[PDB]
């Protein structure tokens, strides 16, 4: 049951700010209009992925990310909670302790980069349900941790969007305040190129 | 500010005291040819307290005191069209500043009008504007009396003209395409200059501090060398580009000035040298970085035809006209200027008589009235 | 003028002899608060420490490590560095870190160091021949001797140990060839015994706690890092700084642009460091590189005089006979004149510089030309009644000197 | 080490004859210049303004410079101005006479 | 057409778009050269027969 990624998303690529100019920048990114795989389970991670979800009762709680997930390798196991979130290299679901962090439409950019993983997020006042209007937004709220490993799992424990990050450049409009307001895509088109 | 990499630049030689000396060169050619356009008038002329100027309507190309830059309605309306101190990079300012500037085309503007072409001579002479427009008429070919009888509507004429200029420089956008292009030009220069210090030329990273720090001396000194002979790279392609570029735009100085001189100064018979038409005489403005001409040019219209004879035969002789042309509109023979429809009977005063009538080809048996 | 000239003699002129930058001052460094700090302490205090034979091991990770608090401490015996400098690793980081602690005596602090053979080396505990750390021991007669812990070290074992490899292994050591059938025998031994940890013993039997720092540097990605100074702030002074690793140079004054909560650094355009926010007080700061411009002189040729008048080309000088601010920079050793005379001398933003009387170098606006208004009327007119002739020089360069340039010859020779 | 060496003195001899291509364009105008005043100037007389001389072109001498040439232009510039009244035409017996 | 060349030359910078405006440049350069000498007359004349 596939579904158009459309213009939606994009994120900020380093911390740096930049003010009523446009960029071009060559990382990791999710295609315009590219057909996102929609699941209404088992997921591959072949490299960094665009994660949408949308729950009016907020059934899906966090990603238990895994390179194998057979208990013999570390796995990531990503999980979120009302007080708050827990992230273990180490309930119902179940499968060397490395490293612990605790911390604080949905869109969810995760990417494992030389060891790094990234998360961006953002939060938005959908009013129509079933389709993710083409729009703009981006952030980049993020835990980092030096794992080293390529994860392939993502077993998401009420249906969520799924797209696959590729590597092509990108030009990004930027607002005077900073934030990234626009951007075009430039091997989608001809025009766009 | 590297010390290290400043001995590494040190044992290259003296191409940064060669760059210098091009990029001086080129800056101090700017304030040349600016001089060399602008400074042909050898003393400011003030333009009288009243204008009147025969019907002729001046305000929008000459100064208005209200304005504080002192500049005409059309220079500010140029220099409005147009949209115009990092790591070792400096703009000089030009030795003429722009209200200067506007003062010597002010003063160039004061003496054609009031003057004609005197000054540009030596002293400048006064003459009432129509009679210079009608020395002007003379020059084209048109006899002055044709201004002198048509004065007002050539006034108005000149004065709706002027007015379609303010439409076209306020409304339509990228008139001033060339010099716009110019600042474009030197902004691409200096910013792709700025981002060559990014790249990393091939060393560990572009960063000279970065390098510096986590290498030994030994091994820093290539990747140090490797940044600089690629910076060095850099910039002697900017120093060379700008050479050129600075030849280009000084061959169109010296256009400019060679039009200020042979066109504002003077009437210049050059066919379309200063604009479509005869040319009758021409106006500088100051934008902001090259002069706009306004060419004021005759251009004639609603053409009759006419049936015409090389010579007149009468009375056993061939008269030719003085300066006319013979024209016949079917039944009668007029002598008539060429570029205006003014027709006289035609008379021994105002066509000379050689040879007889047997060897022209072509004319027509006419009686030549004897005053 | 006449160094850079390569002459004694220089013509009217202004010439750019060299170029000013204001040197930086009071260099700052910032990094953000050290809140989160490594687990040293529960490892060095440990009420319990472990025996020889299961020597303990505590992984260090994801935290920064003050190690001045180890080797500024006065109540060490020995703190042996092996390949690592403890007063160097402050500004360092580790692909990991390991710490090993347990109980060992005096005479045996000496076999935790690579290449040593002996019961707790063999048998115990044994570093590799390349070790990359400290060995760090104290006396602890007072807490391990009572007259109530039980310390265990292994007797016997049927091979060395490799490097930190651990033995907890409690079967019966076979020495000889008949084989043990898990019991206690004739040529069959128990492989551990206690220590005779009395408060009485001499200084070579007291129990002495022993910590082992391991370190490992791959190129692989790295959690353990140690603390890093930080200094107040300054305004409106060229500094050279460093923001959470970023080094430059300018003046850091008050930024009305606003960054994004996870902004650290921006680049106006060309990728050119513009503002910063400091990590301690969450605060956005603009930078501006600090005055730096051409100094040329002014002078009227040697002949003439030995005045010269100095140019810093775009420098408000308020910093480094009479100063003069003008358009195109500060004037030093120029007086300013009220009138106007021709230009001379080219300074910029219209003014120019000449050598006047007593003698002195004179800076003033120039003068575009004499005014007058010639008498316009519409009936009136100016005929000539008289004339000049006049030759004037017309000069022009028609050609240069054809030099050719031997390539070969000249590159190589 | 000669590789070295050879890199750096290929590189100022290129930067020369850049340099040197240049130059010669610059004379070539200059020359080009030189020429059409010397048959607009010398070979005749000229009436485009200020191209030869302050004033009235009446002629001009060629004299040879050592790696050019210099331009004598004798021109004719009025002095002595005097104020007149003046008219543009001349009403007689109902006639518009103009000169 | 290596890959292992072009990304090598990314290192470089801008040296390569650098040159392929200044010759862009020269090619509509030409263009206007041919228009300005020769588009001189604003409508086609013919001869009569
Ligand atoms: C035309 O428009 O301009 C020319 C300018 O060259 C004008 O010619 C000048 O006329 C002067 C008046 O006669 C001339 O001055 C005198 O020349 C005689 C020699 O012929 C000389 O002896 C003279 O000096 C004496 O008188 C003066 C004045 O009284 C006195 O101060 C002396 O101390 C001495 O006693 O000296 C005068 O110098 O002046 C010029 O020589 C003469 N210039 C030339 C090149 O010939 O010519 C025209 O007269 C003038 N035409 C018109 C119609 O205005
Ligand atoms: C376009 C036009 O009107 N052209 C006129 C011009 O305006 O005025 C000239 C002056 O008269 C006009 O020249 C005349 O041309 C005639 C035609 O050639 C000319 O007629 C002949 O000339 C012969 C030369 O002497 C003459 O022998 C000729 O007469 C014979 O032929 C005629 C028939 O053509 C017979 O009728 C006669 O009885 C006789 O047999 O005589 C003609 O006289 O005609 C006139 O002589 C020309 N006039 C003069 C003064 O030379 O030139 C011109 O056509
Ligand atoms: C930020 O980067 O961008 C935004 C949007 O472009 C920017 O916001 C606006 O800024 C205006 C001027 O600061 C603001 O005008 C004022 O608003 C006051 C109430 O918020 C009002 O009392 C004033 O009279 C005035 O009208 O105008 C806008 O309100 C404001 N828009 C908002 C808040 O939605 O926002 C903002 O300025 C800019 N950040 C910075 C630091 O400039
Ligand atoms: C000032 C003046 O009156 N000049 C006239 C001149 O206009 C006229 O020549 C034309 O003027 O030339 C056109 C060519 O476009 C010509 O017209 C033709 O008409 C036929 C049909 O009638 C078309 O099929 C052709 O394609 C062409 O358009 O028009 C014709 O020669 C003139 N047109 C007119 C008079 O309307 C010449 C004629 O000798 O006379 C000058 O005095
Ligand atoms: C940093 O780690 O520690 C600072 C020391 O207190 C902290 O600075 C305080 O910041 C609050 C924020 O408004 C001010 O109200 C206090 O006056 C200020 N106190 C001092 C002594 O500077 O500074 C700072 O906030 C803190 N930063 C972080 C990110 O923890
Ligand atoms: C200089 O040439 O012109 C100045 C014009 O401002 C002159 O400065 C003024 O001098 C008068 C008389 O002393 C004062 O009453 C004004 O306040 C003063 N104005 C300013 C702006 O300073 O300044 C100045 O005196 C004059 N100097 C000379 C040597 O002529
Ligand atoms: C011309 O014929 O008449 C002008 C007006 O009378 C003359 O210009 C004035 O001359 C007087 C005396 O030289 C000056 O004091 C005025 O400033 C000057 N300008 C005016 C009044 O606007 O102008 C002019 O000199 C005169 N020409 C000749 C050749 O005599
Ligand atoms: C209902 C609830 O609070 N559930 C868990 C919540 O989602 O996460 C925290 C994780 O921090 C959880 O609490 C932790 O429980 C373990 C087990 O006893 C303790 O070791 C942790 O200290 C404790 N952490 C916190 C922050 O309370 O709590 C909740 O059970
Ligand atoms: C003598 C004369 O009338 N000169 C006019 C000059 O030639 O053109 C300007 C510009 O139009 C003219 O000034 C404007 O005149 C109109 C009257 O029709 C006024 O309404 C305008 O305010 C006035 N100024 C402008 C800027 O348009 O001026 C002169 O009158
Ligand atoms: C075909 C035609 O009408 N031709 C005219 C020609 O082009 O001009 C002459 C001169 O004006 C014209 O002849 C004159 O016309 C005026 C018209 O107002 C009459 O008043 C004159 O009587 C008449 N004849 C003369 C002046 O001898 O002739 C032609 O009509
Ligand atoms: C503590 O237990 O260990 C520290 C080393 O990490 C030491 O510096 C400190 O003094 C100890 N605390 C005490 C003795 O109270
Ligand atoms: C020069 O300025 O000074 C010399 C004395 O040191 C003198 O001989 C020479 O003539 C002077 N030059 C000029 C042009 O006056
Ligand atoms: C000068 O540069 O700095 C002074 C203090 O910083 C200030 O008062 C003065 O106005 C400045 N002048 C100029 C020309 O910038
Ligand atoms: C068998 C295995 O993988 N053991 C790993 C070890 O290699 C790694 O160095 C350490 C880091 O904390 O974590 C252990 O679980």
């Amino acid at each position: 049951a596939y579904t158009n990624s459309f213009t939606r998303g994009v994120y900020y690529p380093d911390k740096v700010f930049r003010s009523s100019v446009l960029h071009s920048t060559q990382d990791l990114f999710l295609p315009f209009f590219s057909n996102v795989t929609w699941f209404h389970p088992v997921l591959p991670f072949n490299d960094g992925v665009y994660f949408a979800s949308t729950e009016k009762s907020n059934i899906i709680r966090g990603w238990i990310f895994g390179t194998t997930l057979d208990s013999k390798t570390q796995s990531l196991l990503i999980v979120n909670n009302a007080t708050n979130v827990v992230i273990k290299v180490c309930f119902r679901v179940y499968s060397n302790c490395t490293f612990e962090y605790v911390s604080q439409l949905r869109e969810f950019v995760f990417k494992n980069i030389d060891g790094y993983f990234k998360i961006y997020s953002k939060h938005t006042p959908i009013n129509l349900v079933r389709d993710l209007p083409q729009g703009f937004s981006a952030l980049e709220p993020l835990v980092d941790l030096p794992i080293g490993i390529n994860i392939t799992r993502f077993q998401t424990l009420a249906a969520y969007y799924v797209g696959y990050l590729q590597p092509r450049t990108f030009l990004l409009k930027y607002n005077e305040n900073g934030t990234i307001t626009d951007a075009v895509d430039c091997a989608l088109d001809p025009l766009s190129e | 500010d590297s010390t290290e990499c400043s001995n590494l630049l040190l044992q290259y030689g003296s191409f940064c005291t060669q760059l210098n000396r091009a990029l001086t060169g080129i800056a101090v050619e700017q304030d040349k040819n600016t001089q060399e356009v602008f400074a042909q008038v050898k003393q400011i002329y003030k333009t009288p307290p009243i204008k009147d100027f025969g019907g002729f309507n001046f305000s929008q190309i000459l100064p208005d005191p209200s304005k504080p830059s002192k500049r005409s309605f059309i220079e500010d309306l140029l220099f409005n069209k147009v949209t115009l101190k990092f790591n070792g990079l400096t703009v000089l300012p030009p030795l003429l500043t722009d209200e200067m500037i506007a003062q010597y085309t002010s003063a160039l503007l004061a003496g054609t009008i009031t003057s004609g072409w005197t000054f540009g001579a030596g002293a400048a002479l006064q003459i009432p504007f129509a009679m210079q427009m009608a020395y002007r008429f003379n020059g084209i070919g048109v006899t002055q009396n044709v201004l002198y009888e048509n004065q007002k509507l050539i006034a108005n004429q000149f004065n709706s003209a002027i007015g379609k200029i303010q439409d076209s420089l306020s409304s339509t956008a990228s008139a001033l395409g060339k010099l716009q292009d110019v600042v474009n030009q030197n902004a691409q220069a200096l910013n792709t200059l700025v981002k060559q210090l990014s790249s990393n030329f091939g060393a560990i990273s572009s960063v000279l501090n970065d390098i510096l720090s986590r290498l030994d001396p030994p091994e820093a000194e290539v990747q140090i060398d490797r940044l600089i002979t690629g910076r060095l790279q850099s910039l002697q392609t900017y120093v060379t580009q700008q050479l050129i570029r600075a030849a280009e735009i000084r061959a169109s100085a010296n256009l400019a000035a060679t039009k200020m001189s042979e066109c504002v100064l003077g009437q210049s018979k050059r066919v379309d040298f200063c604009g479509k038409g005869y040319h009758l005489m021409s106006f500088p403005q100051s934008a902001p970085h090259g002069v706009v001409f306004l060419h004021v040019t005759y251009v004639p219209a609603q053409e009759k035809n006419f049936t015409t004879a090389p010579a007149i035969c009468h009375d056993g002789k061939a008269h030719f006209p003085r300066e006319g042309v013979f024209v016949s509109n079917g039944t009668h023979w007029f002598v008539t200027q060429r570029n205006f429809y003014e027709p006289q009977i035609i008379t021994t005063d105002n066509t000379f008589v050689s040879g007889n009538c047997d060897v022209v080809i072509g004319i027509v048996n006419n009686t030549v009235y004897d005053p | 003028t006449k160094c850079t000239l390569k002459s004694f003699t220089v013509e009217k002129g202004i010439y750019q002899t060299s170029n000013f930058r204001v040197q930086p001052t009071e260099s700052i460094v910032r990094f953000p608060n050290i809140t989160n700090l490594c687990p040293f302490g529960e490892v060095f205090n440990a009420t319990r420490f472990a025996s020889v034979y299961a020597w303990n091991r505590k992984r260090i990770s994801n935290c920064v490590a003050d190690y001045s608090v180890l080797y500024n401490s006065a109540s060490f015996s020995t703190f042996k560095c092996y390949g690592v400098s403890p007063t160097k690793l402050n500004d360092l980081c580790f692909t990991n870190v390991y710490a090993d602690s347990f109980v060992i005596r005096g005479d045996e602090v000496r076999q935790i160091a690579p290449g040593q053979t002996g019961k707790i080396a063999d048998y115990n505990y044994k570093l590799p021949d390349d070790f990359t750390g400290c060995v760090i021991a104290w006396n602890s007669n007072n807490l391990d001797s009572k007259v109530n812990y039980n310390y265990l070290y292994r007797l016997f074992r049927k091979s060395n140990l490799k490097p930190f490899e651990r033995d907890i292994s409690t079967e019966i050591y076979q020495a000889g060839s008949t084989p043990c059938n898990g019991v206690e025998g004739f040529n069959c031994y128990f492989p551990l015994q206690s220590y005779g940890f009395q408060p009485t013993n001499g200084v070579g039997y007291q129990p002495y706690r022993v910590v082992v720092l391991s370190f490992e540097l791959l190129h692989a990605p790295a959690t353990v890092c140690g603390p890093k100074k930080s200094t107040n702030l300054v305004k409106n002074k060229c500094v050279n700084f460093n923001f959470n690793g970023l080094t430059g140079t300018g003046v850091l004054t008050e930024s009305n642009k606003k960054f994004l909560p996870f902004q650290q650094f921006g680049r106006d355009i060309a990728d050119t460091t513009d503002a910063v926010r400091d990590p301690q007080t969450l605060e956005i700061l603009d930078i501006t590189p600090c005055s730096f411009g051409g100094v040329s002189v002014i002078t009227p040729g040697t002949n003439t005089s030995n005045q010269v008048a100095v140019l810093y080309q775009d420098v408000n000088c308020t910093e480094v006979s009479n100063v003069f601010q003008t358009r195109a920079g500060c004037l030093i050793g120029a007086e300013h004149v009220n009138n106007s005379y021709e230009c001379d001398i080219p300074i910029g933003a219209g003014i120019c510089a000449s050598y006047q009387t007593s003698q002195s170098i004179i800076a003033y606006t120039m003068s575009l030309g004499a005014e007058n208004s010639v008498a316009y009327s519409n009936n009136s007119i100016a005929i000539p009644t008289n004339f000049t002739i006049s030759v004037t020089t017309e000069i022009l360069p028609v050609s240069m000197t054809k030099t050719s340039v031997d390539c070969t010859m000249y590159i190589c020779g």
